[PDB]
């Protein structure tokens, strides 16, 4: 049940883990399994959550990361109670701190997607915007923190497979492609938007995950390309096309 | 120095020079309040503080006050009524307790303390009337006191009999007297637009008026979202497109009165839209704000709206 | 007091006109000042939904009576008293009676004046954390409403007036907490900033001190 689990949680399939991980957690003998086995069951009843997102309903989407982000770092909370002095639990723990950190940058953007329409501009005859502009700016620089996290998380792991490995610089590109669709389409499109054309030839990806993944880079930033320079840089398709691509990139387990 | 080496003297001398308690003071001066004189120029200085711009005076005064004649409404009742009838000679309930109390009032801020000094002056003389309606129209002068002790949503007793001691008193003085500080008259029709009490003097404060600079700036607002109707009347008889257009984004009005309005001003534009239409200067937000109202209650204007739509430039793209 | 439910603030936060209209009246009255903001001003988004959106919102703002003070506060020049709070400011380095005895600008004056002398205590003390730093026209119980509709006109419209700061700043207030409460369900986006900025001062519990 336990292998099959870990499987169910490998390819995304995270009810059924979910459902597998609340049957085994009479079965173990230490607590510290017990709590690991709780933490998975957590994490994979978040990841199930998080799928309530049908489309572009930001809302529902705010909802569903809510849900998702409370179950999740109840996992966190449970999962280093599971840590021992041998063998501790570090790679799982910062795994999932990231995680907890890139939804809830998730949700404050979602949050200031929704600080557009509400809290108008101030009275000011970039600038003239209001409090959004330093909010895209303070979002710009968390989710640049994340994708420099990811990285030391990558540079501190050297023990993971190419698997893992791939599957946290596809963490680290998501973070980096939501900092740029910011930057290009909200900063500074004048400065930004070059000649940022993806050799798309051989996509060797060797997991269905990262075709998925891909797929929604190549997407939000053919997105980005073709909104750079069209609307001014308060603008609702600016928030709207960034706010979806949130949604493209959360709909993929 | 003159301030840091003063300072340091005076820390450093601490001569207090010639520097429970409170129940033999109490009984040693409610004798004198039935059976002497001049005691009453202690209670005079005590209420003074309740005048003093500090809360902690009026606080400490309203706390020594509370047991020397012997829940806040209870307290009231307690302390107003109960403790009424004669620990004093007569001197000492006139005009000289009631001046003091009438400018300690202006400067209160606690509504059932204000409620309990105007039900005192309800109970129990041309002069003093004229103070009396002073004091009435400045602490009607400002609406916070009313906003938070009269909500139409929490009916209360106690604002109830607010409003119908300041009708009997508005009745004595209106029977007494029958450019003249009008002030009292919008003081007056701004606190019987607040309704019947859940008595008789209500319809007698109607009837007075209404005979079936003087008013016009501010009152058609507080005297449409009135629920009577015979003020909505007199607002919609009286006006010309100009505050019309003033009171178009006015809001609070109720469905009633806003079809009411809408009516008016739609026979506005029917007698003549050129004026008012140039008057204006926001078209997008005018046909916002009427477009809103329209569909908010009663539509009232279905047809004059479209008028006014389409005498500006309408909407190009869907 | 009352303090703003929870599915109000999802309502404000989640933008979602349909349920908060479904709002009771005390609770309208709370959230009223970032709806008359994003109503009465211009609509910074400028897209035919948001544009129904604020058609549904003018609906339940218009029965409010107590709404058209705050359109007043709207009409006061705010360019005007940037400048003012800077010249206060340079020079730098009863309330209740003149609040309701005075118009609107100057009741934004004098609750800015309160504001900044309260944020210069703060930064001037590095850790002294005054229980009542001003015991002040916040502290009345009868006109605290309308004193914290115009602290949220006051927040919202200039850059002067930090989220952080001004949550640090009502910490001292008397009755702050329940200020902050709704500034915060005013501006819904800033919860995690206010709430970043108010665990990352003071340390332990202090024996639980003020």
């Amino acid at each position: 049940v336990y292998r099959i689990a870990r499987q169910a949680s490998r390819m995304g399939n995270h009810d059924m883990a979910k459902e597998l991980y609340q049957s085994l957690l009479t079965q173990v003998a230490s607590e510290h399994f017990y709590f690991w086995l709780n933490s998975l069951k957590e994490f994979s009843h978040a990841e199930q959550c998080l799928t309530g997102l049908q489309e572009e309903n930001y809302s529902s989407a705010l909802s569903c990361i809510a849900e998702s982000l409370k179950f999740y770092h109840k996992g966190i909370a449970s999962l280093t109670a599971a840590s021992t002095p041998l063998n501790p639990l570090s790679f799982q723990c910062e795994f999932v701190k990231l995680r907890i950190d890139l939804l809830q940058a998730f949700s404050q953007l979602i949050c200031t997607c929704n600080s557009l329409k509400t809290s108008p501009p101030p009275a000011i005859a970039l600038q003239r915007c209001g409090r959004i502009s330093n909010q895209m700016k303070q979002s710009m620089e968390e989710f640049r923190s994340l994708a420099s996290r990811y990285g030391d998380l990558y540079q501190a792991s050297f023990d993971a497979d190419s698997a893992t490995l791939r599957n946290v610089e596809l963490q680290q590109q998501s973070c980096l492609l939501i900092s740029h669709a910011i930057e290009a389409l909200i900063l500074d499109p004048e400065s930004a938007s070059f000649q940022e054309y993806g050799s798309t030839g051989t996509a060797h990806a060797d997991s269905e995950y990262e075709r998925r993944m891909m797929s929604v880079y190549n997407h939000v930033l053919e997105e980005v390309e073709s909104l750079n320079r069209k609307y001014t840089p308060v603008s609702y398709m600016h928030t709207a096309c960034l706010c979806n691509a949130i949604i493209a990139l959360l709909k993929v387990p | 120095h003159i301030l840091d080496q003063v300072k340091s003297l005076n820390q450093s001398l601490r001569l207090g020079h010639l520097l429970q308690l409170l129940g033999r003071l109490q009984d040693l001066l409610l004798g004198p309040k039935a059976d002497e004189q001049t005691t009453c120029e202690v209670l005079d200085y005590f209420l003074r503080r309740l005048g003093s711009s500090q809360v902690a005076s009026r606080v400490l005064a309203m706390k020594g006050l509370s047991l020397v004649l012997s829940t806040d409404v209870l307290q009231g009742y307690q302390w107003l009524l109960r403790d009424l009838p004669r620990l004093p000679l007569f001197d000492s309930v006139r005009s000289t307790t009631a001046l003091a109390l009438q400018q300690a009032i202006h400067m209160e801020t606690d509504p059932q303390t204000i409620s309990a000094y105007l039900i005192y002056l309800s109970q129990h003389q041309a002069q003093h009337s004229d103070l009396a309606l002073d004091v009435a129209r400045l602490v009607v002068e400002r609406s916070t006191i009313m906003s938070h002790l009269f909500s139409k949503l929490s009916p209360s007793a106690a604002s109830d009999a607010v409003l119908s001691a300041l009708l009997s008193i508005f009745s004595r003085y209106v029977r007494r007297m029958r450019t003249m500080h009008i002030l009292v008259v919008h003081a007056m029709v701004i606190l019987l637009t607040l309704g019947p009490p859940r008595d008789s003097e209500f319809q007698a404060l109607l009837d007075i008026w209404f005979p079936e600079l003087l008013l016009p700036d501010w009152l058609k607002l507080r005297m449409i979202r009135s629920e009577v109707l015979r003020l909505v009347d007199a607002a919609l008889q009286d006006l010309e497109p100009q505050q019309l257009l003033l009171f178009v984004q006015s809001f609070g009005i109720p469905v009633s009165s806003m079809s009411k309005l809408l009516q008016f001003l739609d026979q506005a534009v029917a007698h003549d839209p050129q004026t008012l239409e140039q008057n204006i200067m926001d078209k997008n937000y005018m046909a916002h704000l009427v477009e809103v109202q329209h569909e908010r209650g009663a539509s009232g204007g279905q047809t004059f709206h479209s008028l006014l739509t389409a005498s500006l430039p309408p909407r190009r793209d869907s | 007091l009352q303090f703003v439910s929870p599915f109000a603030f999802e309502a404000m936060q989640k933008v979602d006109v349909v349920c908060l209209a479904s709002l009771s009246d005390p609770e309208l009255r709370l959230l009223l000042p970032c709806l008359v903001r994003m109503a009465l001003c211009a609509p910074a988004d400028q897209s035919q939904s948001w544009a129904q959106d604020k058609k549904l919102i003018l609906r339940l703002l218009s029965g409010v009576e107590a709404v058209n003070s705050i359109v007043a506060l709207l009409s006061v020049d705010f360019h005007a008293l940037e400048q003012d709070a800077s010249k206060e400011q340079q020079l730098r380095h009863g309330l209740t009676l003149e609040f309701e005895h005075s118009d609107s600008p100057r009741r934004l004056r004098l609750v800015l004046s309160e504001l900044l002398a309260i944020m210069n205590k703060v930064s001037e003390s590095n850790g002294e954390f005054f229980f009542k730093s001003s015991e002040l026209f916040e502290s009345p119980v009868y006109l605290e409403e309308a004193a914290d509709v115009l602290c949220i006109l006051q927040a919202e419209l200039p850059s002067l007036l930090p989220i952080v700061d001004v949550a640090e700043a009502l910490l001292h207030v008397r009755n702050g907490a329940w200020f902050l409460c709704l500034l915060v369900a005013n501006v819904p986006d800033s919860f995690n900033e206010v709430c970043r900025g108010l665990i990352k001062n003071g340390e332990r519990q202090d024996e639980e001190s003020l």
